[PDB]
RNA sequence: AGUAUGAAAAUGAUUAUUUUAUAAGCAAUCAUGAAUAUAUUAUAUUAUAUUAAUGAUGUACCUUUUGUAUAAUGGGUCAGCAAGUAAUUAAUAUUAGUAAAACAAUAAGUUAUAAAUAAAUAGAAUAAUAUAUAUAUAUAAAAAAAUAUAUAUUU
RNA sequence: UAGCCUUUAUAAAUAAUAAUUAUUAUAUAAUAUAUUAUAUAAAGAAUGGUACAGCAAUUAAUAUAUAUUAGGGAACUAGUUUUUUAAUAAUAUUAAAUCUCGAAAUAUUUAAUUAUAUAUAAUAAAGAGUCAGAUUAUGUGCGAUAAGGUAAAUAAUCUAAAGGGAAACAGCCCAGAUUAAGAUAUAAAGUUCCUAAUAAAUAAUAAGUGAAAUAAAUAUUAAAAU
RNA sequence: AAUAUUUAAAAUCAAAUAUAUAUAUAUUUGUUAAUAGAUAAUAUACGGAUCUUAAUAAUAAGAAUUAUUUAAUUCCUUGGAAUAUUAUAUUUUAAAAUAUAAAUACUGAAUAUCUAAAUAUUAUUAUUAUAAUAAUAAUAAUAUGGUAAUAGAACAUUUAAUGAUAAUAUAUAUUAGUUAUUAAUUAAUAUAUGUAUUAAUUAAAUAGAGAA
RNA sequence: GAAAGAAUUAAAUUAAUAUAAUGGUAUAACUGUGCGAUAAUUGUAACACAAACGAGUGAAACAAGUACGUAAGUAUGGCAUAAUGAACAAAUAACACUGAUUGUAAAGGUUAUUGAUAACGAAUAAAAGUUACGCUAGGGAAGGGUAAUAUAGCGAAAGAGUAGAUAUUGUAAGCUAUGUUUGCCACCUUCGACUCAACAUUUCCUCUUGGUUGUAAAAGCUAAGAAGGGUUUGACUGUUCGUCAAUUAAAAUGUUACGUGAGUUGGGUUAAAUACGAUGUGAAUCAGUAUGGUUCCUAUCUGCUGAAGGAAA
């Protein structure tokens, strides 16, 4: 099980600490998603900036490159070479 | 007070929603943390993960901090919550002992759920 | 203050195109009609260029300041001129030459090749890594602080 | 000079940053009234004395048809009672920058573990600039619980940050401009028109109250509950 | 009705959540309004218009204020189900029945994604010719606001060294094209010159001016 | 059952600590007592704390020696945190290190010690004033904020009012407004007269009206509406103000850069000259007095007063 943990809020009115943690947590910038395996230390550090963060929990993680194929949009024509 | 700072001693109907929006999700965020180490200690002691998400018995977190947001009387809901503790913060050097809580600086990330009993 | 030349600009007058006599502010930018001009592939329901219909956005520039549209500094405009350069040295770095030597070749010198110590006639494994050795304090000699020296080829 | 900034590198390198585990108690199960495992609860290893809370000791304040210690009056024949004056005791009630016997959170902070390595610390060799700061929020000192005041503490922004909102806006609310594009999610803030975008529900107001800068004691009129 | 308080969810009751559970325990939530008081000097000043509703009568308006809310309404556990609504089509007699849809409120930044382009680093490729390299091109990721400051890379100008070429050429100017463009190049036009100290690499500088 | 001992428990650090205050101290760091008088000793001090540097602080250990203690051990001054000062230049000793031709020496060094720079990181061995005769470089390293004061109002009403708090009056304390006074802040570097005034209303006169055992009348007093019109001339003083005189229906209070100096004036304030009183040794000075005494401006834009031309009628 993962929390799929996304940086909604930005870090420009937050203080150091909070700061802090959100890099430990490895979020940078803001919409930036993250997939964590789930455990008490990455549950209490993701408490710690509860309100800068939208989580949800996962079967599975996401490596960056099939997040990105997911991302794509679909280009709506077949190209056909004569 | 020649610099006019013109912010409202009010909210308005939509920033209302606004907070209590934002309110709703960090419940939501900390009912997903609360959810999701429940189905690790599932798949720990040995289920699939659907039969983790089915289980009657939910485990309650064990880390303190986590335990206390669980707490109502610590952290309450934004469906629990009063009209006041929404919208006003307790400042004790106000009349009223109350302010709006957009008055309060970065209101929007900071979380201010619980005012002293009586005031 | 040479001689030629001079569609360099500021500046003046005039003509052409275009806009302008019910509209208000760095005079621009973006949107967008219209009018005009040019166009030896405008085939056009065309393309470029010029022009304050109309709409939207838009608080000169620099300096100095916690902070300037500021009614703080400075500039009438344009043209030309106007500010981290040299010498003698020292320390770093990079590369290149040579290399336990380098530079210089007349010798002399500088740096390196040994660490110390205020200084002195002292100066690096007695059988190997420091637990050995060298120096300064101290001493009969060790120990003790400090830095340095040693595990086919010297750095 | 140190602090903060830059460049180039070094490893028997993760030492950095963040969180978790660490404790106490309960119930259940298994071994030998103890230990381990599981689950739950508890602001949960170590350090602390602010808020709060408190009146202990210290320093202060109040009351007793209460008691004692003496004094001033007063009635009968020096003894005695009452109306007392102070102190002390007793009982009850109170507060303080330099009182804390109770006591948070935030904080300081340790090991291992996990996560951050297209990331941090440390060290080496070199270059700086800066030492007039401002506002906002919170907790104070000074001031008059005055100042766009003054002095420092913590955080953020401005400084050096353009963009959206706050009518206009250095410091507030969002958010950090490599260059475009403009389909989709949006932030703060908005959705009668000016002006991009709206429909509902239940109450209350009738004063244009109010509608993005809330003006007090008090008075009058209602309204609920007892 | 009268007198007198209080304006309260602490207690109390009601409602909801969590532990054994038709109950108990613990937690969370629910308790007035209007007016007067009211107030200075360029000019009304919510930013302005303006906003308070009304049957007859509309295929139609009825806060644009304050307070608590929702994204049609009601149950069940973001999701489905039912309910009526609205719009539309069909069938039947302007109505009824059937069915399809809408229910993801929307606006909104130079935020994020997508869509392409650039540079830098990390990791994989491909092509072409310290090949463990260089150039170019792919993919995935991260980064690219900036005063004081630090670092890296270029261009214009002038001189010195080397140096083809040529009026069908070169230089300078104007206009319009081109190349991610302080620069250079193409064409036309003009004026000069029988011609670049020219391209390129080095060396250097009285080497770039809206700020004294 | 009794005596003695060992003591334990409770309390206490409120006494005492050489000395301030704080923390610590009865397991005593406090107190008494024996010995002693040594460790108020000598060389190396890692490692920490603190920390710009200079310094500061705790200190294991190694080596030499000493005192107490049966021993274990303890002592490198004081229960702790203050009790202090760099270099340079001199001075005194010890050291045996250098000895400018050699030898001595001198002189320098090492080690230990000495006195102060209190503006206390100490510029020199050694330095005060004055300028309105001044000069250069720079910096700003009434308006704005505030409203203690002031002015005005409100609530409550002690108390005056021949009687009755509220006709009229209204202690001290309470709640506000104003930005008219005197302050405070430091974002920001001329008083009066003449002339012409514009605005406000918290109204002095004129108009309307409520109250007034304290409205018989008439004069008043107080309050509500009201800014249309009006609201002074002289003597004194630079004065605004104030005192007075004579009037008036009344001689209201402000705002306007305490309106108005590119419109006038220049008496006050103000520099150069001079004198007086005081202050100073003095040059000179003054919340002093007096006589004298320096700025100018043709209007570009806005605005206003008038006057034309053009124009879309
Ligand atoms: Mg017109
Ligand atoms: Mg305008
Ligand atoms: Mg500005
Ligand atoms: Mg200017
Ligand atoms: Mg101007
Ligand atoms: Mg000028
Ligand atoms: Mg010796
Ligand atoms: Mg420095
Ligand atoms: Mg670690
Ligand atoms: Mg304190
Ligand atoms: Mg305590
Ligand atoms: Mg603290
Ligand atoms: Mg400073
Ligand atoms: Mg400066
Ligand atoms: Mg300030
Ligand atoms: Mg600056
Ligand atoms: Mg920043
Ligand atoms: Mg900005
Ligand atoms: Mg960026
Ligand atoms: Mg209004
Ligand atoms: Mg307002
Ligand atoms: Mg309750
Ligand atoms: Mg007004
Ligand atoms: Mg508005
Ligand atoms: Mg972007
Ligand atoms: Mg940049
Ligand atoms: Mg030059
Ligand atoms: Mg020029
Ligand atoms: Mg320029
Ligand atoms: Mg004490
Ligand atoms: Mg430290
Ligand atoms: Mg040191
Ligand atoms: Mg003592
Ligand atoms: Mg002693
Ligand atoms: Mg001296
Ligand atoms: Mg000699
Ligand atoms: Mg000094
Ligand atoms: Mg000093
Ligand atoms: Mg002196
Ligand atoms: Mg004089
Ligand atoms: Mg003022
Ligand atoms: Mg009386
Ligand atoms: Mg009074
Ligand atoms: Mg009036
Ligand atoms: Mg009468
Ligand atoms: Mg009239
Ligand atoms: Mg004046
Ligand atoms: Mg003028
Ligand atoms: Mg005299
Ligand atoms: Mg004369």
């Amino acid at each position: 099980v993962f929390y799929k943990v996304t940086l909604s809020r930005s870090l420009i009115g937050v203080p150091h600490t909070t700061k802090s943690i959100v890099k430990s947590l490895g979020l940078g910038k803001r919409g930036s998603i993250v997939y964590k395996k789930v455990n008490p230390a990455i549950a209490g550090s993701l408490a710690k900036v509860k309100e800068l963060v939208k989580v949800e929990v996962t079967e599975h993680e996401l490596t960056p490159s099939q997040q990105r194929e997911l991302r794509k949009s679909n280009p709506g024509f077949i190209v056909e070479k004569r | 007070g020649g610099l006019l700072w013109k912010i409202p001693w009010r909210m308005s109907t939509h920033q209302k929603t606004r907070q209590r929006e934002r309110l709703r999700n960090v419940d939501q965020v900390i009912k997903q943390l609360t959810l999701g180490l429940h189905v690790q200690r599932c798949q720990d002691k040995g289920l699939t993960y659907q039969e983790a998400m089915e289980s009657k018995k939910k485990y309650k977190p064990r880390s303190k901090s986590l335990r206390l947001l669980n707490k109502p009387s610590v952290f309450p809901k934004e469906n629990q919550m009063s009209s006041k503790d929404k919208y006003w913060t307790f400042d004790k050097k106000a009349v009223g002992y109350r302010k709006g809580i957009h008055k309060v600086p970065k209101w929007t990330k900071i979380s201010i759920r619980k005012a002293p009993k009586f005031f």
